[PDB]
RNA sequence: AGCUGUACCGGAAGGUGCGGCUGG
RNA sequence: UAGCGCCGGCCAACUCCGUGCCAGCAGCCGCGGUAAUACGGAGGGCGCGAGCGUUACCCGGAUUCACUGGGCGUAAAGGGCGUGUAGGCGGCCUGGGGCGUCCCAUGUGAAAGACCACGGCUCAACCGUGGGGGAGCGUGGGAUACGCUCAGGCUAGACGGUGGGAGAGGGUGGUGGAAUUCCCGGAGUAGCGGUGAAAUGCGCAGAUACCGGGAGGAACGCCGAUGGCGAAGGCAGCCACCUGGUCCACCCGUGACGCUGAGGCGCGAAAGCGUGGGGAGCAAACCGGAUUACCCGGGUAGUCCACGCCCUAAACGAUGCGCGCUAGGUCUCUGGGUCUCCUGGGGGCCGAAGCUAACGCGUUAAGCGCGCCGCCUGGGGAGUACGGCCGCAAGGC
């Protein structure tokens, strides 16, 4: 508490949206909103940070997922302030189950980036250059940050488990531990290490991600 | 109308376990208490407790589940996989000592209402008695 | 667009009257 | 002495010649109409072997009558719906009886056969000796958890009491207006009507369009809804009377009085029938006009009322009735409260777990269970034949 309280962490969704399986993390209902218990948040936060800190010392990597409009910037900033990869534009179907195929796209990106750093581009008439540049920029848009993954990650960090349900399903399929910042409308079962908080309110995302990243930093 | 209390209790337990509820409530009686006791020792349910709901005596059953599983469908494994009713109103099943069934090659239990109380198949075979075949659990 | 209970059919490759159904 | 059946798949075992939708094979699927591993022959091969095949019959496979061990929303299968007799089944606590139930002992359960162990025929088949098993009954003794019975209690099922609520629930009387048709009176003249476009038809005996009065029959616009009520069928103007069902609150009374239900008894759209009325509009059959039906103009039954029959359906949510348990979200009709909300009862959509061949169902289950009833057993012939019951008949079961 005393940091989570003023961050709007405890501010859940309305009664129209809540998942009954999440009722164990609910404290009370006020003014048509669900209030998330904060002591349970503290306990779960402690547990998840213990896991994260152990993983950080061990040497594994964490993939920072999250593509909500108000979460993209925070995800990118917190991820870049570490060696950790991230996805914040769009989750392509099969970034994990179809890792080899996406790695080919990564290689294409690196080769094109090398080519535009070369003076050998003066062939291939200007419009061919145009299409090549379009391909390159699309690749940078969708695969920047994902470039750091040389292999399968050791854990995944999902901003909204409901939003990035595809990523959660993939990670479940491949026995990859899932850490998620859930809210009232999420499924507590699918998350290995849950932080019952807020998925909206920039402030909450900022606080949680900042703390996690700092812990990773000092753990290394 | 409620025609069979014991089948009702078994169904209550099954329905509770299929949705991983930690506890269930059933209307209380001596016979149900005996069934719950036999289940309790064998370590199927966590344990039963006598309570009162609006003055009406109830039995509250605390259920047991395996550890949380890994990968897709992370729901924990069941301790009571299968539970049935053998002898039903309109068809009573009575077995002698010789005819006492063996369940899952000894992995599962069968509950008998013998003249010497409510027992398991093992206890009945030791005591050399038979009787009404209530249910089988595994 | 068909189907169906019932009742007729001396221009039945089927039609019409009174109701019902969507299995359009 | 060595034969017999097979060689497309099932099903172990493949090439050539002959024929060419022929001759023929076949247990099923099926081969043969020109290069047939399926027909006939040959060579090889496979399986049994003094035997090898075929036909007939029985069990299996067949969980394909499902006690072990099936099903009914759409594949065959929920009765058209109530009321209810026999039957089946039935809450909580305590005591008696030991009927079912369980156990011990004992008498039977002939021999032969079956099982086991030894033996005798040189082995085996066959046979001998010994031992045990055995469902089911009789007698004696024991136990009382469950079912039964008999007593004594309890209120969680069921039913009453008091207060209130909504409703096209049903029957009987009685009146309100709009509209169509017809008759009378007035005013006015050449078309009106109808179609995809036209015709038949009506009109100079004055039609259509207009105004006023009168007669009669049937149905009730707006509200009216994805609404409400009933067991189903089904039920809409309004008023009154008589009357059924149901919901809620209080938690006051009885103290298991309950659920289902083969027969029986009652209700049962429409279309039909009989005996009497009635008949405005519409309209089978029928009569005419255009263009094979369709469409247009007429028109009998019928549609309406009373009484008595008929008893069918896509009579449907294609889902029998009762009770209990299993996440929720949203819309709506109707009660109660401490009225942002909470708690009952109906009607709808989307969806947890689960179920399903799939579609889809999902607290209004087609989920998980218990009780009772009905029904299914491949298609066609066939709801046909005969028989029986019912009906005036059509026809129904």
């Amino acid at each position: 508490v005393k940091e989570l309280l003023e961050a709007g962490v405890h501010f859940g969704h309305e009664r129209k949206r809540w998942n009954p399986k999440f009722a164990r993390y609910i404290y009370a209902e006020r003014n048509g909103i669900h209030i998330i218990d904060l002591q349970k948040t503290m306990e779960e936060l402690e547990r998840t940070f213990r896991f994260i800190e152990d993983l950080a010392m061990r040497g594994g990597t964490i993939l920072f997922v999250g593509t909500k409009k108000q979460a993209q910037d925070i995800v990118r900033m917190e991820a870049e302030r570490a060696g950790m990869p991230y996805v914040n534009q769009r989750w392509l179907g099969g970034m994990l189950t179809n890792f080899k195929t996406i790695s080919q796209r990564v290689h294409r990106l690196e080769e094109l980036e090398a080519l535009f750093a070369s003076p050998e581009i003066e062939e291939r008439p200007k419009k061919e250059q145009v299409r090549l540049k379009h391909e390159l920029e699309r690749l940078q848009k969708y695969l920047s940050g994902f470039r750091l993954l040389k292999r399968l990650p050791d854990a995944i960090f999902v901003v909204d488990p409901t939003k990035e349900a595809i990523a959660v399903r993939e990670a479940r399929k491949l026995f990859i531990p899932v850490i998620a910042l859930a809210d009232t409308d999420s499924d507590p079962d699918l998350v290995d290490y849950i932080i019952p908080g807020n998925d909206d309110a920039i402030r909450s995302i900022q606080l949680i991600l900042s703390r996690a990243v700092d812990l990773i930093i000092q753990a290394r | 109308m409620l025609t069979d209390p014991i089948a009702d209790m078994l169904t209550r337990i099954r329905n509770a376990t299929r949705v991983y509820k930690e506890s269930t409530d059933v209307p209380a009686s001596r016979f149900k208490e005996e069934i719950l006791r036999i289940l309790a020792r064998e370590g199927f349910i966590k344990g039963y407790e006598r309570v009162d709901v609006d003055g009406k005596p109830y039995l509250r059953v605390y259920l047991k589940y395996g550890p949380r599983r890994q990968g897709p469908d992370p729901r924990p494994e069941q301790v009571i996989h299968h539970i049935r009713r053998i002898s039903k109103p309109g068809r009573r099943v009575y077995v002698g000592v010789k005819e006492i069934p063996r369940v899952r090659r000894g992995l599962g239990i069968a509950i008998l209402s013998t003249s010497k109380g409510v027992l398991t198949d093992r206890e009945a075979r030791k005591l050399g008695v038979g009787g009404e075949l209530i249910c089988e659990v595994w």
